[PDB]
């Protein structure tokens, strides 16, 4: 409003058009600008960005002054608390337990009360100590090392390599001997690794809350919570290969070396790739909704009644509770993101919608460490690459998807041999979308698998004696139809290949083509339409 | 819809198609085309070039065996059919994520390298020095990367969805432009290895773009349904957007002699895949032909004549300019 | 006792594009406009219903929240069950700053009354109770109306809804202490203090 | 459209006011387009066509409603009397009347509400539609291949009106000019023998090998009627 100078009515704009708005309006001052016509690239550049700077401080006063602080509202008897600030309501949710002790100032964090970590006061210690050495890690990783991290998350790299080229530059670099203070803290914690598993551990009515910003912020407690412990999870893995490089501070030893190698390796990688997987799935309505909010909305939503139902709760006479229904409900719904849960909608959703890419994108970023709804990811990705028009990869991918066919529900629905089944149906798709060559290639694999069917071998040449006539192929067309072993299905195809070929004009390939016995069924055909038709002759007289 | 004014007979189905943008010393005009199996080079003299030739004269040169289905063909600038120093030199990208770099004297020496690095399926790929040494390729891997001949990658661009074209540009040293699937489209600087510009198309997904080599200010695209121009440096913004087809534009090619004709391809669809030729002064097509399925689509260097490849044929259209 | 000691603070993300459609409405007192007036900090607040926490209550998971800032009150009746259609109403006060803590909120068997102290006048208005405005138990959720969505129909210049301040024994300068209540036999009461350091009611 | 708008009060008074006084035709054009739709009146008078279509489904929806609150019988056939009546205004005019929109939209409208297969061939023969010309759009509507008719788990019920169309015309000829019956009896031999190539390419099943059954006893009638 104040950069245009302009008295124009603000219309409630779209989000797409206030880009679209933003965009014209500093071109338009950048143009206004450069005043030479040979301005040098390095010049264009430098004015560019001094003119989206001078925007961008502009949007911050504003941000400020409508952030000014408010006051507080506490409920009596539901103990909501709300913080109300200039321009938007905030609710104070209770934090857990991991993300308490991270974020808390160092000064704070030697006055927590062991006894509510653990009746375990050891455990409670542990646990207090590796939190500050996470936290001296997180105080020195530069902003290059946090971004070579999310850029590695991002390029499916091995987010473990990174850590350990962090932890490189973190030591080439260690000019406050922070590495020594460190090991000082690690050295005062009496079992790292049970520490390290208890933060692992814990880090593994519908009508009701159906309101677009009860949905934001119960997906942005989300987003929060999975970004927090992302963090956590590559400082603790930079930390488990120091804490190997320094446990070399002995001899590996057999009993110990076995038992360590198999318990570790299986944990850490059940650990590690499991936390990236459900970090990449919380990155992935005329309001603006995130790709989890219309999840949530959609699918996740709709199984909460069951979610309440499930937990004893078949007294309709207990009292709802905040804390309790929301930690459960955003524990339930990190399943169903995390892909852990067998529902396999999210991606089939994304199929059937107008977007597509974004699915391509999360199912890229889920399947490498993510086990659960394989099967329902290589069936969204098949459909992805279909309306991509990548036939031959949506092929491979819906194969791949036929293996979870056991104990499948949906493909179950579509019946109410297997693999005819599933290429009956994907020859119906290739028809569909008009491609006759893959169809009769797809047709010629599904005669393979029809082994003693007959029947579906006679339907099926009869669908490759139908495109190869229909595409002109008249050879083709004609060995397809001395293979179909129904001899009334290969009368009808003689009749249509008869009729189809006469009307092309195409009577040498007739005549060349050797009917058996039915040379006087095809003179029959033309005398009964020759007398059955008027006068005017044609070409079947002669 | 028009009929083809010429149609050639090739062995089996023709996935791309692409003239030779570059002057080859050759009285005729080179044309490859990827089949199945195969890449075929042919020469293609028209009536419109010279009067001793009834229709089209259409001459396979050589057949290379690929083995795998062929997606994208880029000439190199350094292809010469001059008696003293023939050589062919094409790139070519395939199903099976990899590029071919083949090079041929026409005579006997027939060698091909594969180059390996792409963890998707590459959509597109270009020539990107006049010199011919370097090559670009887009993929579904989400990157832009660049290769000399020896098969060394000598960048990657990090891309925000899929790659689906490439094109360098005619007349501006080092300056690639990238189309991505989400609507951007952007310029790349091979010297300094870093994003100069983008454009976003309003429509989704983008699918083609090409730039018009008679006038380098020019971009045009293909989007959703939608075929879209844009006129640097005037906006981020389309100056014109306008329907293509009724359901999917594929491929955007510019008309190598005139700036205001190119042709779009729908997608290999149940409606026989529809070319329309387009005028920017008009508000509809200028030529609508049908071929029954067909995917590549190419400009002639000097004649105002398109091909499109089909089910076992070649189609060429001229325009009346 | 899961000693809950550490809260976060959720956005609730206002991400409608529609500003909830402020039904702006601007009270006008028979007050002058005093140039050079104190500057009063901007200030919010909240009221929650009787019965907010009962699973068959109407009023179950609402409340009101308001901001004021120099002459504007601006309301909001939020329900984290059922979004309510006309939930917002911006009340401006003109030529009158609404004091820091002068908005309150008492409930009845029948009605809410909102109860507003400014520097120069106190209002009253009265809402319809939730619980008197559905007599059905089948209203589809789409159509669940704001204890605001009527509140154009109250007429706010009735003098039993608004009063002027008298100058003596009067407000003193500069406080922005107050208090107001109903009483046992339905009257409205104001207090705040009075020039002569006293409590004027 | 008095009998559509519950019957439209308003058209009491444009029926009134219609009757009062000569109107001059811009006015009458304006006033009666917007007010009720009028495009058979339109074309007698002048003596977008899409426009016009979805004006004439607009049209027929209301009738709908109004028969909503009738018996699934009793609505039928106030719809198919009124549509008669105002065909046979707009009859001469082929521009006021979409002839393949109102085909396509009405045998939506037959498989959503789920009605007869004859009933939209008997429709069209009772407007003086000729059987030929119905033939050539029910044969177009086929071969386009409608996704529609998939989606609504009906393409069989979709050849079965054609069928019906067909078994009509065979069992009363004079429906067909005596000069074209020979040539008709052609094409008819023609189509079906694609009908039977493509039944033949789908699956078994009774329902199927009862249709095939009928074809050929069909066949073999019109080849003795040749």
């Amino acid at each position: 409003q104040i950069l245009r100078k302009g008295s124009g009515r603000v219309l409630d704009l779209s989000w797409e058009e206030l880009r679209k708005d933003v965009t014209l309006t500093v071109e338009n001052e950048i143009q206004n600008a450069v005043i030479d016509y040979d301005v040098s690239q390095e010049e264009f550049r430098q004015i560019n960005i001094e003119n989206w700077c001078k925007f961008y401080t502009c949007c911050l006063q504003y941000q400020e002054t409508l952030s000014r602080p408010l006051a507080l509202l506490v409920h009596p008897d539901t103990n909501m608390v709300c913080l109300l600030r200039k321009g938007f309501l905030s609710f104070l949710a209770p934090c857990s337990l991991v993300e308490h002790l991270y974020l808390v100032p160092a000064e704070h964090l030697l006055t927590v009360d062991e006894s509510v970590i653990s009746d375990d006061i050891d455990a409670a210690s542990d646990i207090v100590n590796l939190i500050q050495c996470l936290r001296m890690i997180a105080d020195y990783i530069s902003e290059d090392m946090a971004y070579l991290m999310e850029s590695a998350c991002c390029h499916l790299q091995s987010p473990e390599r990174v850590a350990e080229q962090i932890l490189e530059d973190l030591i080439a670099n260690d000019i406050d001997n922070i590495m020594e203070n460190i090991q000082n803290k690690l050295q005062d914690t009496r079992n790292p690794i049970r520490a390290i598993g208890f933060l692992l551990q814990n880090m593994d009515l519908s009508t009701l809350y159906g309101s677009i910003t009860a949905s934001s912020v119960v997906c942005q407690a989300i987003c929060k919570i999975s970004a927090t412990r992302f963090l956590i999870c590559r400082d603790l893995l930079i930390l488990q290969h120091l804490l190997l490089r320094l446990g070399d501070m002995a001899l590996i030893g057999a009993g110990q070396l076995l038992h360590s190698q198999q318990e570790l390796i299986p944990r850490a990688a059940q650990l590690l790739l499991s936390y990236y997987m459900i970090r990449w799935g919380s990155q992935c309505t005329s309001g603006i909704q995130t790709i989890v909010e219309l999840f949530f909305e959609d699918v996740a939503r709709k199984h909460f009644p069951h979610v309440f139902i499930q937990s004893g709760a078949s007294q309709l006479q207990e009292p709802l509770n905040w804390s309790d229904l929301i930690k459960r409900i955003t524990n339930y719904l990190l399943q169903l993101l995390w892909p852990s849960n067998p529902n396999f909608q999210f991606a089939e959703c994304l199929m059937r919608n107008c977007q597509y890419t974004q699915l391509q994108e999360y199912v890229r970023l889920l399947l490498p460490w993510c086990q659960v709804n394989v099967g329902s990811c290589h069936f969204m990705l098949a459909q992805c690459y279909l309306v991509a028009g990548e036939g031959h990869k949506a092929l491979d991918c819906f194969s791949q998807a036929a293996s979870e066919v056991e104990r499948e529900d949906f493909l179950e629905k579509l019946i109410r041999s297997p693999r005819l089944q599933y290429y009956n149906r994907v020859l119906r798709l290739l028809e569909d979308v008009g491609l006759p060559e893959l169809v009769i290639q797809l047709a010629t694999i599904a005669i393979g698998e029809a082994s003693d069917d007959w029947r579906s071998q006679a339907a099926l040449r009869t669908r490759i004696f139908k495109h190869h006539l229909d595409m002109g192929h008249n050879n083709q067309a004609y060995d397809a139809l001395t293979q179909i072993p129904d001899p009334s299905r290969q009368l009808d195809c003689l009749r249509q290949l008869v009729v189809v070929l006469c009307e092309r004009s195409q009577l040498q390939d007739l005549v060349e083509f050797p009917y058996v016995n039915l040379h006087n069924e095809v003179v029959g055909i033309i005398e009964s339409r020759a007398r059955a038709v008027d006068l005017m002759t044609h070409n079947y007289y002669e | 819809a028009s009929n083809a004014t010429y149609t050639v007979d090739c062995e089996d189905y023709v996935h791309v198609v692409e003239f030779n943008p570059f002057d080859s010393g050759e009285a005729g005009s080179l044309l490859a085309y990827g089949g199945i199996s195969y890449v075929v080079i042919a020469s293609c003299r028209f009536q419109e070039e010279d009067s001793t030739v009834e229709g089209i004269e259409f001459k396979t040169l050589k057949t290379f065996h690929h083995g795998e289905r062929v997606v994208a063909i880029a000439w190199s600038p350094e292809t010469r059919c001059d008696a003293l120093l023939p050589l062919l030199r094409f790139a070519t990208a395939a199903g099976d994520k990899k590029i071919r770099i083949f090079t041929s004297d026409f005579q006997d020496k027939n060698e091909y390298k594969v180059i390996e690095g792409h963890s998707g399926y590459i959509n597109d790929l270009v020539f990107c020095s006049p010199e011919g040494t370097d090559i670009a390729s887009v993929g579904d891997d989400h990157t832009c990367r660049i290769w000399d001949l020896d098969g060394k990658q000598i960048a990657m661009f990090i891309l925000r969805s899929p790659g689906m074209s490439v094109a360098w540009h005619p007349e501006g040293a080092f300056k690639l432009m990238v189309a991505e699937k989400t609507g951007t489209i952007r310029f790349y600087d091979l010297t300094t290895h870093q994003a100069i510009l983008s454009l976003e198309s309003v429509q989704v997904p983008l699918m083609s773009a090409d730039w018009c080599v008679r006038n380098t200010l020019r971009i045009g695209a293909v989007a959703g349904n939608d075929w879209i121009i844009w006129e640097m440096p005037r906006s981020s913004y389309p100056q014109d957007n306008k329907p293509a087809h009724a359901d999917r534009a594929r491929m955007f090619r510019w008309s190598k002699c005139n700036e205001n004709v190119f042709a779009t391809t729908g997608y290999p669809g149940k409606m026989k895949s529809q070319i329309a030729i387009h005028h920017l002064a008009h508000p509809q097509p200028i030529l609508i032909g049908t071929a029954p399925v067909g995917s590549g689509l190419s400009w002639h260097r000097r004649l105002p004549l398109c091909v499109v490849g089909g089910y076992r044929k070649l189609f060429f259209w001229l325009t009346e300019m | 006792v899961n000693l809950e000691r550490s809260y976060m603070e959720l956005i609730g993300a206002e991400r409608e594009t529609s500003r909830r459609n402020f039904r702006d409405l601007s009270l006008r007192p028979d007050v002058n406009l005093v140039i050079g007036g104190p500057k009063y900090a901007d200030c919010a607040g909240g009221y929650c219903y009787s019965e907010s926490s009962s699973l068959l209550s109407a009023t179950r998971n609402r409340f009101l929240h308001w901001t004021s800032y120099a002459d504007t009150l601006e309301l909001v009746e939020i329900s984290l069950d059922i979004n309510l259609v006309n939930n917002a109403v911006r009340l401006r006060i003109l030529n009158c700053s609404i004091l820091p803590g002068g908005v309150h909120i008492c409930e009845t068997p029948n009605n809410i009354v909102v109860l507003i102290l400014t520097n120069q006048t106190v209002h009253r208005l009265i809402l319809p109770h939730p619980s008197r405005m559905y007599r059905s138990e089948i209203i589809s959720d789409s159509h669940i109306q704001s204890i605001f969505t009527d509140i154009g129909k109250t007429n706010f210049h009735d003098p039993s809804n608004t009063y002027v301040i008298p100058a003596i024994p009067g407000r003193a300068p500069n406080t922005t202490a107050s208090t107001a209540w109903l009483s046992s036999d339905g009257e409205a009461l104001f207090a705040l203090p009075s020039i002569s350091g006293g409590i004027l009611v | 459209l008095t009998r559509q708008y519950s019957h439209h009060s308003t058209v009491g008074d444009a029926v009134s006011q219609l009757d009062s006084q000569l109107m001059d035709i811009t006015k009458m054009f304006g006033q009666y387009a917007d007010p009720f739709r009028l495009s058979e009146c339109k074309l007698a008078i002048i003596h977008d066509p899409i426009l016009v279509q979805t004006l004439w489904q607009d049209i027929i929806d209301k009738e709908l409603s109004d028969s909503m609150g009738n018996s699934s019988v009793d609505r039928m056939q106030s719809l198919h009397l009124k549509i008669t009546s105002l065909g046979k205004i707009y009859a001469s005019t082929p521009r006021y009347f979409p002839l393949e929109f109102l085909v396509k939209y009405l045998e939506q409208q037959v498989c959503n509400f789920s009605w007869d297969a004859g009933f939209v061939t008997y429709t069209m023969q009772e407007i003086n539609v000729p059987v030929p010309k119905l033939l050539e759009v029910y044969d177009h509507l086929f071969k386009a291949r409608d996704p529609w008719w998939s989606r609504m788990k009906k393409p069989l019920h979709l050849l079965e009106s054609i069928y019906i169309l067909l078994s009509g015309y065979v069992q009363e000829p004079s429906k067909v000019p005596s000069y074209e019956r020979r040539r008709f009896t052609t094409l008819c031999l023609d189509a079906i023998s694609c009908y039977l190539v493509e039944l033949q390419s789908m699956d078994p099943a009774p329902a199927l090998l009862n249709t095939v059954s009928n074809f050929k006893s069909l066949q073999a009638k019109l080849e003795r009627l040749s």
